[PDB]
């Protein structure tokens, strides 16, 4: 009987503690990434933006 | 856009380097030429004063 009722309480406990946790660590991941994706763009839109103006040159 | 609109301003920058080269050597061609005239006239004038006659 009662075992069931301790295994829905800890697996309670560690699902609502990890899942959360790992996506806080996931949201600061995805904020880096975006920096880095954004900067790795600018880079490439500077290389062209520097190509089309060796090509005027 | 800055950059493309700077292409006349290139133009320009670099045919002055070469134009500022070719004008001051034409004008330092026109003092050489002239200097040499006055070269040769004091040439001259030491030939007239061996001529007695206009050097009285």
């Amino acid at each position: 009987s009662q075992s069931q009722g301790i295994q829905q309480l800890l697996q309670a406990e560690k699902r609502a503690a990890e899942k959360v946790s790992e996506a806080r660590k996931r949201k600061n991941r995805r904020l880096k990434q975006a920096k880095e994706e954004a900067q790795a763009e600018i880079e490439q839109y500077r290389l062209q933006r520097e190509k089309e103006f060796k090509a005027k040159e | 856009e800055k950059k493309e609109k700077q292409i006349e301003q290139q133009k320009k920058i670099q045919m002055s380097n070469l134009m500022n080269q070719a004008r001051l050597k034409v004008l330092r061609a026109r003092d050489d030429l002239i200097t040499d005239l006055l070269n040769e006239a004091k040439q001259r004038l030491s030939k007239v004063v061996k001529d007695t006659t206009r050097y009285q």
